[PDB]
């Protein structure tokens, strides 16, 4: 399979097939007792890879701008919305810093 | 399905304990040796189980 | 007309301000270049200090725009087994971290 | 709606962010034994590069090949009324032939039977090694008994 | 900031004839003013979510 | 020496598997399965923020 | 170098701009700076290269 | 969603067979072990807890 | 609102994931000596279902 | 005397190995010759003397 949801997957081809889980072999603690013991003894290197998103990119608007277009005369009605701007921009800029 | 297939594999590897061809030992000793790794025990004879 | 600057407050105060633009506005005296904007403050650039950051940008009290240069450690090492002249640890000290 | 997105997203990044730095120092400047934190199998180093607004890990792990049969024993047993075990829970004692050695479970690491690997209890078990003590020099080279 | 943003939600006309509902009823007849407090209702239940 | 081999072995497919060039083989093993993972979800932070 | 160039290179989404570039004009608007003419305005990354 | 998920549910044949009464002794784990399958067609169902 | 929903569910989900799965690998398929991550006492060993 | 681990009682017969020799003496370790060591630990012979 490439492509995967839940139990069906799609080969290349496009054919539907369901999926198995992938096999391992579990780990198990070795026991005290007078009775034959596996012990690894030829060993062999491997490096797995993992990926961690440690930032993303801040985004920060002026409410004025965004919502009036910078005309002079739709400031004096937004400036009604008292709590609106300053909820949207603290919001945005304590982000950014933190 | 698949997760009857998880929680049961991960169930019956208590009772692995590193032998030879996989057999398994009696589940006492596979507590006796969970023991072991919180303190060295010394009661042989083994009266608390 | 009027595109939106970002003025720069510490302790209640305003020390600089990004600008897009080759004036000193706002009444500073000081316009230095950055590779994405104009700054401008009264910073006398003889400070090494950084009081707010973002980014790898930072200010001094005075408002000079500086580059924060990444903080020092000493990576702890793995005392490896062999014959050699080695460094142990002799003396201590109590440190406390919040 | 904007904000809502954007707040939503820097929960992820937070709590992805942690995990970079517990890795950092647990699997980069450490060594670690917690089971799969630094990657599915015994943990050796790991390197960490830098990737677009993230870092990328590269575990080396050690992942076993081959294994040993060993006839291991539980304990030693000397005149039938002296008890041993091993000093640590992690090692086996184990007969290889005409004479006994010692290895760790972990790794298979054979070692010359001391007398300090052992620890006394004070019974035995039946079912450990049943010997005496003119004979305790084919279990324990180093052993001399000097009250006898 | 989450509180006073929700307070501030009930000055919001939403283009009703007012923001009041009361002072709706005392300048229209019931089937007029309904369709003027619903506005409210709807742009009310937008401001909780 | 097995383990320097074993490691030098590993960390060319590591590189070959972010390329993309050894597509029909980058599914051949849990090591490339973890390469593939990630270049997934490099994938999606690059498509998606903006 | 690889994991930055063998995915999209994605310059028509997020991308700090150029203020000082955008406001003097000398050449129509780019979409940077179409996005600074409605106040958003994107930040150089913290990740420094 | 789907992928970290499917990459959690590993399964191991040589430890799945052992989930039984008869391996844990005095120790009764009846309630947790997969049911056995009432009319096959499948590999297990819930315990008698799930 | 409803992608709202399902982007915040995700998000705990995830983290809880997580969670789960370093207990799978610490106290089930090993045994931990981390206090209160395994059961407020001395882990001995963990089921799932 | 006896040995026995501080997370659980555990008796000890005490072997020579499971002590560290250190330079200095504090003024409560128990106060004991050579000849008679053989109290604490049973198995010690001196051979020297
Ligand atoms: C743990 O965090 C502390 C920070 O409080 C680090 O200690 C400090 O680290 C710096 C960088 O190594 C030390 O500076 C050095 O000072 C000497 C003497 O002036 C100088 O010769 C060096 O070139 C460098 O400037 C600083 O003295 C040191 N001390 C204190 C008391 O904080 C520490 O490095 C961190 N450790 C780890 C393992 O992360
Ligand atoms: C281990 O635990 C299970 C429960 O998970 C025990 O099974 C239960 O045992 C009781 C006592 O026998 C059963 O109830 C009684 O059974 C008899 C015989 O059918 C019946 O005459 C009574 O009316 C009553 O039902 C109970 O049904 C049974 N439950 C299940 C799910 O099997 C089991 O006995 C325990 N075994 C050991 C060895 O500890
Ligand atoms: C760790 O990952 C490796 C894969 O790299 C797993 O090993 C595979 O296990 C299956 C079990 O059916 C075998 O068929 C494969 O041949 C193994 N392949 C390799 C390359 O190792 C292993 O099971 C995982 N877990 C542990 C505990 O080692
Ligand atoms: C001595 O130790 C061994 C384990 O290392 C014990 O072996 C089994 O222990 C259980 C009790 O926990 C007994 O029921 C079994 O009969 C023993 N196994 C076999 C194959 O017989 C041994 O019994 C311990 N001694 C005592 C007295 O319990
Ligand atoms: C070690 O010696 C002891 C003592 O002779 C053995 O313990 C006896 O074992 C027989 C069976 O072999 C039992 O009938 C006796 O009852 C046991 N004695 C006691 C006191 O219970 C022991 O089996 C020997 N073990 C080995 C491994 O040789
Ligand atoms: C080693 O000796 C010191 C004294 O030099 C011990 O400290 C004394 O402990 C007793 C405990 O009852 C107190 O009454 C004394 O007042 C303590 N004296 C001082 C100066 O602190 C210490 O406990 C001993 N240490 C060990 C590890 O045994
Ligand atoms: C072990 O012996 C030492 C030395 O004889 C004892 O330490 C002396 O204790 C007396 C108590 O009155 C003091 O006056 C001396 O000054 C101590 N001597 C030294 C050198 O400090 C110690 O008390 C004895 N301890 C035990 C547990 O028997
Ligand atoms: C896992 O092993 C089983 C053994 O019965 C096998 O049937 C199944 O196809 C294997 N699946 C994979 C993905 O390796
Ligand atoms: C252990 O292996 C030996 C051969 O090395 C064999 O004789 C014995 O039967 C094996 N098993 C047990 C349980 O002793
Ligand atoms: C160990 O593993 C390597 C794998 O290539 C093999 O060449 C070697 O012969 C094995 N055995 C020993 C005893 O080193
Ligand atoms: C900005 O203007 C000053 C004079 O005010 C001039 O010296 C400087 O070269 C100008 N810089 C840029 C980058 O245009
Ligand atoms: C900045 O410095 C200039 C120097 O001429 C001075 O006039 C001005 O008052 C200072 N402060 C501010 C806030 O502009
Ligand atoms: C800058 O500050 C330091 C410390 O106060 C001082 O020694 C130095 O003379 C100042 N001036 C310059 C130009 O570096
Ligand atoms: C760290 O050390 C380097 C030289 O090794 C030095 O240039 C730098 O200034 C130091 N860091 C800080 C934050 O001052
Ligand atoms: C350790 O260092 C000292 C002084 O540097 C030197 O005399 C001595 O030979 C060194 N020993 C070894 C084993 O490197
Ligand atoms: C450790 O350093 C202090 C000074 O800070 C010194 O007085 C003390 O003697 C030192 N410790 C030793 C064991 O010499
Ligand atoms: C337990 O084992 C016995 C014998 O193999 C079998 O009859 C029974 O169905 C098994 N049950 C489970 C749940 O594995
Ligand atoms: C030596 O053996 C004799 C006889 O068993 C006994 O009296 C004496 O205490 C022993 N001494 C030592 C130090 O083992
Ligand atoms: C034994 O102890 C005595 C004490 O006087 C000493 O002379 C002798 O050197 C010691 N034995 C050895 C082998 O050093």
């Amino acid at each position: 399979a490439v492509l995967t949801y839940s139990s069906f997957g799609v080969c290349a081809d496009g054919s539907i097939i369901a999926v198995q889980p992938r096999n391992v072999s579990y780990d198990s603690v070795s026991a005290i007792v007078t009775a034959n013991l596996s012990i690894p003894f030829n060993w062999t290197t491997s490096v797995q890879v993992e990926y961690l998103q440690i930032t993303s990119t801040p985004i920060v608007v002026d409410c004025s701008t965004y919502v009036c277009n910078g005309n002079v005369r739709c400031v004096e009605l937004l400036k009604q919305y008292t709590s609106a701007c300053k909820t949207i921009e603290d919001a945005l800029r304590n982000s950014a810093m933190l | 399905e698949r997760m009857a297939m998880y929680t049961g594999s991960l169930i019956g590897g208590i009772a692995l304990g590193g032998l030879t061809s996989a057999a398994s030992i009696p589940f006492s000793l596979a507590i006796q040796s969970r023991l072991n790794y919180v303190a060295l025990q010394t009661d042989v004879l083994q009266e608390n189980q | 007309c009027n595109p939106p600057d970002q003025l720069v407050v510490y302790q209640q105060a305003v020390v600089g301000a990004m600008l897009s633009e080759n004036f000193t506005s706002y009444g500073f005296s000081n316009v230095v270049e950055m590779p994405k904007f104009f700054y401008a403050s009264n910073g006398t650039y003889n400070c090494t200090d950084a009081v707010l950051t973002y980014s790898s940008f930072g200010v001094c009290a005075d408002g000079s725009i500086i580059a924060v240069q990444p903080r020092n450690v000493s990576y702890d090492s793995v005392s490896a087994i062999v014959t050699a002249n080695l460094s142990i640890p002799f003396n201590w000290t109590t440190s406390v971290q919040v | 709606v904007f904000v809502s997105h954007t707040l939503t997203k820097y929960t992820e990044v937070r709590a992805s962010r942690q995990l970079a730095q517990q890795k950092v120092n647990e699997c980069v400047k450490s060594q670690s034994k917690r089971y799969g934190f630094c990657g599915n199998g015994t943990h050796i180093f790991s390197l960490v590069n830098a990737a677009p607004e993230g870092l990328v890990f590269l575990h080396t792990v050690l992942l076993p090949t081959q294994y040993k049969d060993v006839e291991a024993w539980s304990g030693l047993c000397v005149d039938g009324i002296n008890g041993y075990v091993l000093r640590q829970p992690n090692l086996a004692l184990y007969k290889e032939g005409n004479y006994y050695r010692i290895t760790s479970r972990i790794m298979f690491e054979p070692r010359i039977p001391t007398i300090a690997d052992f620890v006394q209890i004070e019974n035995c078990n039946v079912t450990f090694v049943n010997i005496s003590r003119s004979e305790l020099q084919t279990i324990v080279p180093e052993y001399i008994d000097v009250n006898k | 900031n989450s509180l006073n943003h929700l307070t501030s939600q009930l000055r919001q006309n939403f283009q009703a004839i007012s923001s009041s509902i009361q002072a709706i009823y005392d300048r229209l007849d019931p089937p007029q003013a309904d369709q003027q407090v619903d506005r409210l209702i709807t742009g009310r239940l937008a401001a909780l979510n | 020496r097995i383990l320097a081999a074993s490691f030098n072995k590993a960390m060319t497919n590591i590189v070959d598997a972010f390329t993309g060039v050894n597509d029909a083989i980058t599914q051949t093993s849990q090591a490339l399965q973890t390469v593939a993972t990630a270049l997934n979800k490099i994938q999606d932070v690059v498509n998606q923020q903006g | 170098d690889i994991l930055f160039s063998k995915l999209v290179t994605s310059g028509l989404g997020t991308v700090d701009a150029d203020y000082k570039k955008c406001t003097k004009g000398l050449s129509i608007a780019d979409l940077a700076c179409a996005q600074y003419y409605n106040g958003i305005m994107v930040l150089p990354g913290v990740a420094d290269a | 969603e789907s992928a970290d998920v499917s990459e959690m549910l590993t399964f191991d044949k040589k430890a799945f067979t052992l989930a039984n009464v008869s391996s844990f002794g005095d120790y009764n784990l009846s309630s947790v072990i997969p049911s056995l399958p009432r009319s096959g067609s499948r590999v297990a169902g819930r315990s008698a807890i799930e």
